[PDB]
């Protein structure tokens, strides 16, 4: 989600010669995706293809993917680059997952990818396998030593179990993945003298991701102190349950209660305190004073007292938090950046429409009909302090 | 409130880092060391010393190895034909007609097996492939006459 939303990454890394999926978190309709793929294809060079990826997790997404995939449907009906689609965070049924790969897209999609995290979901996959035994399907099994979506099912019983099932179909193309950041330590699941340490006989693999050591990487987004901040956390071996951060790396719960690989050490007071915080979550009224100063230290800042606050402090806190001065939102609006806050000078608008609103004796003639003209507003949007 | 898009603030972002929710993996971290490293540098560093490993033990200076710098080849232009299911036609992907071409074919023909120069396959749809100017692979199809 984070690392490759961006259009130039996923470029970059497919003009090395190499497979990846574009992130779908981070694109939020057809037309803000839309802009993304040309802007891949602008910058795929001939021939270079890429595929993408799409979250089970909400309905939401999943009502937009039907426009979603109607765009990649759309997309590749006029011939789109992009020769593969990725399901992630659950598997698909077995009349969700048909559709998929018989899509007028489909020859174009020419595999399907999917991330079972269970013994269950593995076994879901080779229903689905079965189903078009003609059609490629590219098993992704990762683990919950992985980074971000979590789980609680081993890296090798796993696969140690259901890899004689997985086998008995051709189809299906067995990918591992998680805690891997080297050639080295990744030879032996391809040689399959993994599986000797468990005392089974060799289970070779047929391919490899790497999620995580490829966000220090140079044509990743990622900030100079965050990548610092990466590199500096010392690794582990095989995870722990002991409840800490483990090698700069503590588990935590979303907010819809699942786990996320997040970094600790790096970032040690957001981490924490969510943890103080949901496990307190009762008597907060009494820790009041002791949880809401560390909401100001992880820098999400509580608004100073409400009623006796004025105005002014409103809404110039708004210009404070998103107006970047380095950023310069003036300047960040020419290049047309899609971290563009749009929405965020939207909201201070009908905060300030509301303060002419609140304090106003009379008809609202004049002061109205000036602040909402194209010409007239957009120019004093640019301009916050004035 | 505190969790919800949490996933941003670590790309272009002046704040300090340590408030911010980044995600790595626990084992994966202690592969990480080298900061600004190069993608393509990552990816072909797996592939290069996995070719190593795989060349100095199994293949002992494999013929394939030697092949490559050498420029030498695996499906020739004969199968790649036969092989990838997309064909392009400037910036737009196609799926490979051959495969339609093939089987569907009432009478298919393959001229010249063996001989890869003269090789030639074609079919009853009128649809004609052979090799012309090295690299450069002739499909032709034809209607009436
Ligand atoms: C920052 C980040 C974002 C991720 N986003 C997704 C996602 O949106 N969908 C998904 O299936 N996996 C996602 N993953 C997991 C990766 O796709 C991959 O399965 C995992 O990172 C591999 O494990 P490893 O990076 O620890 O080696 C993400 C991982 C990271 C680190």
């Amino acid at each position: 989600t984070p690392t490759t939303v961006d259009a130039k990454i996923v470029a970059a890394a497919a003009n090395a010669g190499h497979w990846a999926e574009l992130a779908g978190g981070g694109q939020v309709t057809e037309q803000i995706f839309n802009d993304r793929i040309a802007e891949l294809e602008t910058l795929l060079e001939p021939g270079r293809a890429i595929q993408f990826n799409t979250l089970f997790l909400d309905p939401y997404l999943w009502k937009l993917q039907v426009g979603g995939k109607r765009l990649v449907q759309r997309a590749r009906q006029s011939g789109a680059p992009i020769d593969g689609l990725v399901v992630s965070a659950g598997i698909p049924d077995l009349e969700e997952a048909v559709d998929i790969i018989d899509e007028l897209n489909e020859v174009g999609i020419s595999h399907v990818v999917f991330k079972p995290g269970t013994v269950e979901q593995i076994r879901s996959v080779i229903r689905i396998a079965a189903e078009v035994p003609t059609k490629p399907v590219i098993v992704h099994i990762e683990g919950g030593r992985a980074g971000g979506h979590h789980s609680w099912e081993d890296l090798d019983d796993l696969l140690l179990a259901t890899y004689s099932e997985l086998r008995s179909r051709s189809n299906i193309t067995i990918c591992v993945g998680g805690g891997i950041g080297t050639p080295e330590r990744s030879a032996e699941y391809l040689s399959g003298r993994w599986a000797e340490v468990h005392g089974y006989p060799l289970m070779p693999i047929d391919g490899i991701l790497v999620g995580t050591a490829a966000m220090a990487t140079l044509e990743a987004t990622t900030s100079p102190q965050v990548k610092q901040l990466l590199v500096e956390t010392k690794g582990t071996e095989a995870w722990v349950g002991a409840g800490k951060a483990a090698n700069g790396m503590a588990s935590g719960r979303s907010q819809l209660g699942a786990d996320i690989h997040e970094i600790d050490n790096a970032a040690s007071r957001c981490g924490r305190l969510l943890d103080e915080v949901a496990g307190d979550a009762d008597a907060v009224a009494e820790r009041r004073d002791e949880i809401i100063a560390a909401m100001a230290q992880t820098a999400k800042p509580y608004f100073g007292d409400v009623a006796e606050m004025t105005y002014l402090q409103w809404l110039r806190r708004y210009v404070e938090l998103a107006i970047g001065d380095g950023n310069s939102t003036a300047d960040t609006k020419r290049p047309d950046s899609p971290w563009l806050d749009i929405t965020w000078r939207d909201r201070f608008e009908q905060m300030l429409k509301r303060a002419e609103a609140r304090l106003h004796p009379q008809d609202f003639g004049p002061i109205e009909t000036l602040f909402d003209a194209d010409a007239d507003g957009e120019r004093l949007l640019e301009d916050p302090e004035a | 409130w505190w969790r919800s898009d949490s996933l941003w603030q670590a790309h272009d972002a002046r704040y300090e880092a340590d408030q911010v929710c980044v995600i790595p993996g626990t084992a994966a971290v202690a592969g990480i060391t080298r900061v600004d490293e190069p993608v393509g540098e990552l990816l072909d560093r797996f592939e290069q010393a996995a070719v190593d490993e795989v060349l100095g033990a199994g293949a002992x200076x494999x013929x394939x190895x030697x092949x490559x710098x050498x420029x030498x080849x695996x499906x020739g232009p004969l199968a790649v034909v036969l092989d990838a299911p997309d064909v392009l036609w400037a910036g737009r992907m196609s799926v490979n007609p051959v495969h339609r071409i093939a089987a569907p074919x009432x009478x298919x023909x393959x001229x010249x097996x063996x001989x890869x120069x003269x090789x030639x396959x074609x079919x009853x749809x009128x649809x004609x492939x052979x090799x012309x100017x090295x690299x450069x692979x002739x499909x032709x199809x034809x209607x009436x006459x």
